[PDB]
């Protein structure tokens, strides 16, 4: 039943009593579910450091990843470019997938389109459907670039991407000028991360490779920033933000700020933003470049290194005190502008914040997972701030890495109890914090279900979930945040204190039981 | 060190005008262990010389904040303005176990927010009222005390004539304390006026009284305000050792304590500063004898027991022994574990009237010394307790100003503070660690064996901190 | 536009006096104010709800309306008393303060008067000395009597006027005699450097318009006494000695009244 | 007992056995408590509508309050001017809270003094205090100005503060031409916000009353700014943000941003930023002067249009989308400049993200409070989202205020079930929510006493608190965010639908029970 001045939705209808007890003759009557002695069981088994055992054994199965298909990557840097549209070659599913993930992510519209290969374009190829849909996307959408990536299934029977674009070119589908950058990526190949890296490289060959003759490094006095796998708004906006502080001319390779943020004024912009095919073209005429996610624009840095003859400085992602500190050395050493009075103060805040926080974080410990970039940098402000980083887990991650981040770990007293996993998921993971428990988690929306089993085993060892990373469906616009810089850090700060502390008022906050430590000031 | 903490104060003295300059040079001085007489090495307990941003409270922060406020059951008014009361709501962390709102009151507010009216009619007609209304709406209370703030001392108003008659009415206990602000110097005249407060309206109700039985083991914690729960940590102990605690002094105390307290057979004064006046009484009139003990860090705490258990027969102190045995592995772990991480550090202290003195040896027990220490309020009987606690020379310093501690700081370069909240911001910026030794920066306990190994643990997270390496950025 | 206060020792007839001027005065045709700020007197009875009571009426001084408070009465002389406690509780000294603030903010001030007369109680404190103030009274009138503790109270607000004239605009305008007295008193102002502006006979006819609410203008305009009043109002308003008093000794006062 | 290895606090100490045996015993034994079945009886009681009759017709009592005394306001209204120091004349208890309150909830140093004013200057009056204290303070802390305020004490003595301040220049304890502006600050006079508006009033009288005959409207060219009660420092930083966005020349009068956020870089300073003497001795010049909080700062605008001769814009605070359109277009009409595209983009922004967030915080109810202009702000945004203000509460506020408010929900739909308690406190407040259960409480501190009597009547029935407001003592670094303008409303509005989020996923967290709606996506 429902009284309509009090309409009750899924939650909580179906606790009424009738829906209760309907729910219970389905499940006596005709689920032959498991008795509930059995079902607790076998839940009590999984939380124990023998199924532990057994988890991490697996060698085949994969369950509940923490990464996604290299197309997806390749999307977002596609869109990082003035009004071109991301353009997968292959099957149509996939953008599907892609633009709903990214939708859900950004509460925006993503712009892509598939030349929807069908099972006879997997037997005979996909050149005509390549012919078709660069015809029909450019006169449809009209955008002044097409950026193709491809779908596994065009990966699996070598669909020749570049011969395809060329032939499509010289049978007049679209003009031979028209700017059509390509970019295998195959899915079965590292994750998003190198989706990104692969698109990236080839929007740069395109526009560079045949040009650089004419080319002299330092000429137009810039540095490149290449972003990377970039879903945080506040990071394209602090790096432009400090880079303008301080005098610095540059130019961001890959800019989709303005498309993933677009205002709600009556239109609908398809394209707003982005970086030029001028700033590409004139990209190697800069003085350097400087690769803000490193592990994963390995590619990249060897293109720019070997065809555009730039020093890539040895530099980590911006995240934490440190890194930004060498950031901003790095960028004031390249362009010669020096490190002005407002970083230099807004430095000296992040250190008072962390002056004034120190004495709740110390000694927390957290299970953490993202990109390896990302969790590299969250694992070094963590151990800046006193906190023991006791699980880090990068399923996209390689060895090398594994290795570096080791080399972080082993330089500080906190890293002292930590362990890094490549290679493992989410329901590795949730057994890491049943069996050596740690305070809470940082991760993305998926960790909300391993908050749901911790709690269901007991309040006692319930990890609740700090949400940082991607992606983050189940809140709204924490998009709009900032990971990298003093910014960055400054917010991260503040979110780990205050869930520390929302969560110390919860276990505080029974009366007369142990609201006697419920303090007004902490 | 011996004659350059002399120039060190001559120098800091030198930006005073004339008359501010010699009433501070005799607030501060060097200690010589030797002085069993601490007034012609150092004076305290005047006051504070105007605008020279002095660190102390006033007599209400004494009376209502410190004393009378802890006591759990009962309602405590904060009579005048809104202000005093909004600021000192639930400030201080004297903890209780009680339903708050219903028959515990503790962190709640209750005002009689004067407005021009109360100031230029007066406010007695307005308290009897406010007292029917704390009746009706927390029936559960056992008690109530009506705390002075400036306007009320001004104005004459008769209060005692309301606690009187609205008292006898209710068949309740009403105490009016006269603790406005203005009166006195410090916090400290608003601990003396409490305790008055105390024996002529509650400690004497139970006189004629044969009801409670008694026992030889009887003890009472007087002067402990359980701060963290600090209270709580040292009566295990006590108890551990067969004796029973009858009552507990404002923290976590309840009125029924207090007015037991006379039936017991030792009174344990912990906090000297703010309760040997209601000993002293207690000793005059109820014949019960006090001690003082130090219930800070394992050397004094096992000192303490000792001393305890020897006014007591051969049981109680066998247990003594057995209490001390069973915490000796623990305190030795927590010393082993984190002294190595503190030795040879050196602390400066600047806290109210007891932990100056009170915090030393505990800290010596991890391995750091205490190269400067402070009171904001103390009287000099502290001061002649401070000289034998201290090392040689050391500087000492009565109700210091914000520009004098700043200055001892930056000479003297301690590689930790511990003061109260309105310096803590001062120093973090100047890059020395700092820990709140008034609300234990919202940790605690301090007190007792497992209070220890609180306060080991949190001077090491702060002064080994990380952050501290960081405030000189690398370019400059 | 000229305030002045008028203080003295009460036993004496300092109300009644400070009505009977402030009538001469309207009766002249000058528009005045008379503002009651003396626990220990009715202020306004003869010409005729306080400040404070009618505030604490309506919640709070800012919900008081200059209409309510504001009254007028014989020859038009706009009376508002200040209100205080009762006897033996509160704090008078502050419904002052709070009462001339109100005015002050209430802007009762700038609506073209001629004069505004404070009839103030012993200052005891500072509230009491309120009308004092910067932008407030500039004169200074002291009501007084050949009685030694009536002589003595005009040197004690003599020194409270010093006190703060160093600080601003407010001078003593001289001495009033209500009833060889006459002499004594002229001496006493010589001594403070002002001067004895009048001289009030003793006369059976202010008590018999006082008892019957009233000042002798209005009572019997055809009295001498009242010629009186109108020969004290006229001093006043061409008064152009100001000065900042120079106190005496009780010792000093001990040889002046000793010597008649 | 302590393991050292996992040292226990607090909490959870006292759970152990050994003490909670021993609380018993003290209980049992000492304590004579009242029997738990009446401590029960008598809290389900104060949750009734009966009670809240009881509650509300009170007039001499007042428990919990929702306001400070004017004092606090002064000092920080004077900490916003360069080199001062607030000097309250009175008792030294005072100040001491004083810098106690402000400390706790901005984390940062808070300079201010006291004359120590004793019985027996009490009695004698504090004159010779004022002497001494000025010249101290002038001498040993060197401030270039010092602003002195007043205690209770010193009020009900009627200490002149004018002629005090001129017998001490005349008697050379502080030079002649050295500023030394005052205000009489009545603690048993409104609250802290009358406070402010006493102490700005008097630092401008100050500086402008005897100068007005060389000062001509307009003729800087800028439009001055005074903000009034702000301890979001946020909100100095939006409103300077979008004047020099537009091009606007202001002067922003009483500005503590910079002291209440200096660097932790290895030195105090006392002293930082400010508005310099200069800016409120040319203030007169002005084109116009912008009261950001108009409810409180009548005494400051009656000297500005009475004095200044300034034609005060009426407009409210600028919070949520309405009232910042109409700040920025009077801003726009005034001086000249017109509203640019970077404005324009961030208001379609805000109305962005309302139309993806509208689903959550539709109908949602809330009780709130603080100030009058803050808590006035809040209700119009609420009603903007599609949200009921049911019970809106302002201690501090007066009749003409509440007056404006009802206006404000009779012009909408939302504001029906609304009411407005004007000097009533968080214990009545705590009987609102109990009789009228609202869905979240938007409040400072204070109110997490409200949540934890709330949830002791039932989980149900507990109504969480979403901190807004001051002072905010147990997070860190809320006093950095923004309430003000679009980027406020921005902040406001993620706080609220992440709040509504949150509860949502603890109701629905439990295994088999509620989880069938614990969605990845929301
Ligand atoms: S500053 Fe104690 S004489 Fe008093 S509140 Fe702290 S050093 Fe007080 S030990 Fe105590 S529980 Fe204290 S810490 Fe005596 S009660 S007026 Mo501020
Ligand atoms: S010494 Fe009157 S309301 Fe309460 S803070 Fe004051 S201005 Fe404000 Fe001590 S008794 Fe209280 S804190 Fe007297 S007034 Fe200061
Ligand atoms: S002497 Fe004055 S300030 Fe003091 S209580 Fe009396 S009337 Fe008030
Ligand atoms: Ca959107
Ligand atoms: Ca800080």
């Amino acid at each position: 039943s429902q009284q309509v001045d009090k309409i009750k939705a899924s939650y909580p209808l179906f606790l009424d009593q009738d829906y209760k007890d309907m729910l219970a003759k389905k499940r006596d009557g005709f689920e032959e579910k498991y008795p509930q002695d059995k079902i607790d069981e076998v839940f009590q088994w999984t939380t124990t450091k023998e199924y532990q055992e057994l988890n991490f054994q697996r060698e085949a199965l994969t369950v509940n990843p923490a990464k996604a298909c290299q197309p997806l990557g390749a999307v977002l840097c596609a869109l990082g470019f003035e009004k071109t549209m991301p353009y997968v070659h292959g099957s149509q599913g996939c953008v599907a997938y892609f633009r709903s993930y990214f939708n859900r992510h950004f509460r925006e519209p993503v712009s892509c389109v598939s030349d929807s290969m069908t099972e006879d374009a997997a037997v005979f190829g996909g050149q005509q459907n390549m012919k078709d849909g660069l015809q029909n996307c450019k006169a449809t959408y009209k955008p002044d670039m097409i950026a193709v990536s491809t779908t596994c299934m065009a990966e699996v029977i070598g669909d020749d991407l570049n011969a395809f674009i060329n032939n499509s070119k010289k049978e007049g589908f679209i003009p031979d000028e028209f700017p059509v950058p390509f970019a295998h990526t195959p899915s079965f190949v590292g994750s998003h991360v190198t989706g990104w890296d692969n698109m990236f490289e080839g929007i740069a060959r395109y526009f560079t490779l045949k040009s650089m003759d004419d080319k002299v490094v330092g000429s137009n006095k810039k540095i490149n920033i290449v972003p990377g796998f970039e879903t945080y708004l506040g990071n394209f906006r602090v790096i432009k933000r400090m880079l303008s502080e301080m005098g610095v001319g540059y130019s961001l390779l890959s800019d989709p700020e303005e498309v993933l943020d677009t205002p709600a004024d009556g239109q609908f912009r398809m394209y707003a933003g982005g970086t030029t095919q001028e700033e590409m073209k004139d990209a190697p005429n800069a003085l350097n470049t400087v690769l803000l996610q490193p592990w994963h624009l390995e590619k990249t840095k060897k293109f720019v290194e070997g065809t555009w003859k730039h020093e890539v400085p040895k530099l980590n992602i911006p995240m934490g005190l440190d890194w930004t500190d060498e950031f901003l050395m790095k960028v004031s050493e390249i362009s010669g502008q020096p490190i002005p009075a407002s970083l230099t103060k807004e430095r000296g805040r992040l250190v008072d914040m962390m002056t004034d926080s120190h004495t709740w974080l110390h000694g927390k410990r957290f299970a953490l997972w993202g990109d390896p970039d990302f969790v590299m940098g969250l694992v070094k402000f963590l151990l800046e701030l006193g906190c023991e980083p006791v699980h880090i887990l990068c399923h996209n991650g390689n060895k090398r890495w594994k290795k570096a981040v080791d080399a972080i770990l082993a330089a500080s007293p906190y890293g002292k109890n930590a362990t890094v996993y490549i290679g493992k998921d989410l329901w590795h993971l949730r057994s890491l914090v049943f069996t050596d428990k740690p305070d809470f988690m940082i991760g993305n929306s998926y960790g909300k279900f391993i908050q749901r089993d911790t709690l269901h085993k007991g309040k006692e060892f319930e990890v609740p979930l700090i949400r940082i990373g991607f992606p983050i469906f189940d809140r709204h616009h924490l998009h709009r945040s900032t990971t990298l810089g003093y910014e960055g850090a400054m917010q991260i700060l503040t979110t780990l204190v205050n869930s520390i502390l929302e969560r110390l008022d919860e276990e505080t906050r029974g009366m007369q039981a142990t609201d006697y430590n419920h303090d007004l000031v902490r | 060190s011996r004659e350059e903490v002399e120039s060190l104060i001559q120098e800091v003295l030198e930006v005073y005008p004339e008359k501010a300059r010699k009433d501070r040079n005799k607030h501060l001085a060097v200690n010589d262990p030797a002085v069993t007489q601490s007034k012609k090495c150092i004076i305290s307990n005047k006051k504070s010389q105007p605008g020279l941003m002095t660190i102390r409270g006033c007599a209400y922060a004494g009376s209502k904040g410190v004393v009378w406020g802890p006591i759990k059951d009962m309602i405590h008014i904060s009579h005048g303005p809104v202000g005093c009361g909004q600021y000192s709501r639930a400030g201080r962390r004297n903890y209780y176990i009680g339903t708050t709102g219903v028959n515990a009151f503790v962190t709640m507010n209750f005002t009689s927010d004067f407005q021009e009216k109360d100031i230029v009619f007066g406010g007695d007609k307005k308290l009897a009222k406010l007292i029917d209304e704390v009746e009706t709406l927390f029936p559960l209370n056992k008690g109530i005390s009506v705390q002075s703030e400036c306007p009320i001392g001004l104005i004459g108003d008769d209060i005692e004539s309301v606690s009187k008659v609205k008292g006898a009415e209710l068949s309740k206990t009403i105490v009016p304390v006269r603790c406005e602000g203005f009166r006195g110097v410090s916090q400290s005249l608003g601990h003396h006026i409490a305790n008055d407060a105390v024996r002529d309206w509650v400690l004497g109700k139970r006189d004629e009284d044969t009801t409670f039985a008694s026992t030889p083991y009887d003890v009472a914690i007087i002067g402990d305000y359980n701060i963290g729960g600090d209270a709580w940590s040292s009566r295990i102990l006590l108890e551990e050792m067969g004796l029973r605690c009858v009552a507990q002094w404002s923290g976590d105390g309840s009125i029924s304590e207090i007015e037991l307290t006379p039936k017991v057979k030792l009174n344990l004064v912990h906090c000297y500063r703010s309760m040997n006046y209601i000993s002293r009484h207690m000793e005059e009139k109820y014949g019960i004898p006090w001690m003082e003990y130090n219930f800070f860090g394992p050397t004094k705490t096992i000192e303490s027991l000792r001393a305890i258990a020897a006014k007591f027969d051969e049981s109680i102190q066998k247990k003594c022994e057995e209490v001390i045995a069973k915490y000796k592995p623990e305190w030795e772990a927590v010393v082993a574990k984190y002294r190595p991480r503190l030795e040879g550090k050196r602390v400066m202290l600047y806290i109210g009237g007891l932990r100056p003195r009170h915090v030393i040896g505990a800290y010596e027990d991890l391995g750091m010394e205490v190269v400067g220490t402070g009171y904001e309020f103390a009287h000099n009987d502290d001061y002649d307790r401070t000289m034998k606690e201290m090392g040689d020379s050391t500087l000492l310093y009565d109700d210091v100003t914000g520009y004098e501690f700043e200055e001892f700081v930056k000479r003297i370069k301690p590689d930790l503070i511990g003061s109260g909240i309105k310096e803590k911001f001062i120093f973090q910026k100047m890059g020395i660690p700092f820990r709140e030794m008034h609300s234990w920066d919202y940790s605690g306990p301090y007190h007792g064996f497992d209070g220890f190994a609180i306060f080991a643990r949190d001077m090491d997270m702060t002064l080994n901190n990380p952050c501290w390496k960081k405030l000189q950025a690398p370019w400059e | 536009m000229r305030q002045c206060a008028i203080y003295g020792k009460g036993g004496i007839g300092k109300s009644t006096t400070t009505q009977n001027l402030v009538a001469a005065l309207a009766e002249m045709g000058k528009k005045v104010m008379i503002v009651g700020c003396d626990p220990k007197a009715d202020s306004t009875r003869l010409i005729l709800n306080t400040i404070m009571e009618m505030a604490a009426e309506a919640g709070t001084v800012e919900d008081l309306e200059l209409e309510d408070v504001l009254k007028a009465g014989y020859g038009g002389v706009k009376c508002v008393e200040s209100g205080g406690p009762e006897p033996g509780v509160g704090c008078a000294g502050r419904g002052v303060i709070t009462a001339i603030n109100f005015l002050e903010e209430e802007g009762a001030y700038e609506d073209d008067l001629d004069f505004v007369f404070y009839d103030v109680g012993d200052v005891v404190c500072g509230g009491f000395a309120m009308p004092i103030r910067e932008n407030k009274a500039q004169e200074i009138y002291i009501v007084c009597s050949g009685e030694m503790m009536a002589m003595y109270a005009a040197n004690n607000i003599s020194k409270g006027i010093v006190k703060y004239a160093n600080s601003g605009s407010v001078r003593l305008g001289g001495l009033i005699c209500n009833s060889r007295e006459d002499e004594l008193i002229i001496a006493l102002a010589n001594k403070l450097g002002t001067q004895m502006i009048h001289f009030v006979p003793r006369d059976n006819v202010v008590q018999r318009a006082e008892i019957r609410r009233m000042t002798v203008i209005e009572y019997d305009p055809k009295a001498k006494q009242a010629d009186e009043y109108r020969a004290l109002a006229r001093k006043v308003v061409d008064n152009k000695l100001l000065v900042i008093p120079n106190p005496i000794t009780m010792d000093e006062l001990e040889e002046l009244l000793m010597e008649f």
